């Protein structure tokens, strides 16, 4: 009765992704983990799946945050129209952002990162801000957003992620007068765009590391838990921050991102740094008690997975797409041969941490 | 002012240009 999630390479490697403070190390909801040159900087190590900025510019405004950010601070404009995408142009006459992922690979080549996310993070990281006058450079780096549908890399020029309150922003034209319109992050699952928001520091070191290293996906048929008395005990709704009923599985996914205790670096009332600590993990499951589905947000770092049919364990960082647990460790797992009946037996192996049963004939 | 709070929300006034070694061009605000 040792814990295989701590013990075994296949299981450990997986469970490691679900220490957010260690693998991400910053606010998720708002990521303002670093500071540079007297500013706040998006710093988090893991990329964030489904994150987008909802805006509250008036209806006439396009209200997309991937729009070219407002180019010349306009007087007759209040609030200031546009989005967050860097609006600069190359000498070529080509827009700095967004860029195709195609364009990236050709120019990046073999030496460059494999993942397109890696590739786009590196675009952002690669970028140096310069003053044409007084030739001056900055080490300040901006967050990228990657659209997985269309395969475009956007570099933003707006590290802000949340703006709230009528002293500072306008909701829906009101109070008119104010330059900035309110915005807040939201996990969104359109079929038309598929966004991933990240720090440019995903690209620092090895840009493809997230893939192996981060809680990128939702897990199907499993529940976060601590390991007690030789077995994995699902965090129960009693030590959860909130465990309200939740209509469906995708609803739980959005709730974790937004819930009021999720790791977040936004200013209270002052540059708060969460280090990733907060209600970031949630269990979705059907209560055996009056059978109402529950979304169970926790702040406890799980160290194992309790497997259960039809369950889903989500995190504030990860995708909405479900994915299997590892069933075995290739390295350690001895192939087991079932009883030879009919001169044929099923034989079970561990190709890529999953059971492939392939039936063989003993005689 | 209040804009103490806006910098403290991640707001930063960009610089006119960028250099990118992947494209090896200078991109500037039009």
């Amino acid at each position: 009765g040792q814990n295989p999630w701590a013990t075994t390479t296949a299981f450990a490697d997986f469970m490691k992704r679900f220490n957010i403070p260690q693998v991400h190390g910053s606010g998720i909801f708002v990521d303002l983990g670093r500071d540079t040159e007297g500013y706040r900087e998006v710093g988090g190590k893991c990329p964030v799946f489904g994150k987008a900025i909802q805006m509250h510019q008036p209806a006439e405004y396009s209200n997309n945050f991937l729009d070219d950010a407002p180019t010349s601070n306009d007087a007759s404009k209040k609030p200031l129209p546009g989005g967050f995408n860097n609006p600069q142009v190359y000498t070529s006459g080509q827009k700095f952002s967004p860029i195709d992922d195609s364009l990236l690979q050709e120019r990046l080549g073999t030496a460059g990162p494999k993942t397109a996310i890696g590739r786009c993070a590196l675009y952002a990281y690669s970028t140096i801000a310069v003053n044409p006058s007084t030739n001056y450079t900055s080490t300040y780096k901006y967050p990228f957003v990657y659209d997985a549908v269309s395969r475009k890399c956007y570099v933003l020029s707006v590290s802000a992620q949340l703006l709230k309150g009528e002293k500072y922003c306008s909701v829906n034209g009101t109070p008119s007068g104010l330059t900035w319109a309110c915005f807040e992050p939201v996990k969104e699952k359109s079929s038309a765009r598929a966004l991933v928001y990240g720090s440019a520091f995903v690209a620092e070191g090895n840009p493809d590391a997230w893939q192996s290293a981060c809680p990128n996906d939702a897990v199907k048929d499993a529940l976060f838990g601590k390991w007690e008395d030789g077995q994995c005990v699902p965090f129960d709704t009693k030590t959860s921050v909130q465990s309200d009923q939740a209509t469906n599985k995708e609803e739980c996914w959005k709730r974790v991102f937004a819930n009021p205790l999720v790791a977040s670096d936004a200013p209270t009332t002052s540059s708060p740094k969460s280090g990733g600590f907060g209600a970031n993990w949630a269990n979705f499951y059907l209560e055996k008690e009056s059978g109402e589905t529950i979304c169970a947000i926790f702040d406890q770092v799980p160290d194992c997975f309790a497997p259960i049919t039809g369950a889903v364990a989500y995190t504030a960082l990860g995708s909405s797409t479900e994915v299997n647990l590892p069933q075995c460790d290739s390295a350690s797992f001895i192939p087991i041969e079932g009883p030879c009946n009919n001169c044929v037996q099923v034989v079970t192996e561990c190709v890529g941490n999953q059971f492939d049963q392939t039936s063989k004939a003993c005689c | 002012d209040i804009a103490q709070f806006l910098t403290d929300s991640g707001m930063k006034a960009i610089e006119d240009c960028s250099w990118n070694p992947i494209m090896q061009q200078m991109a500037c605000v039009v």
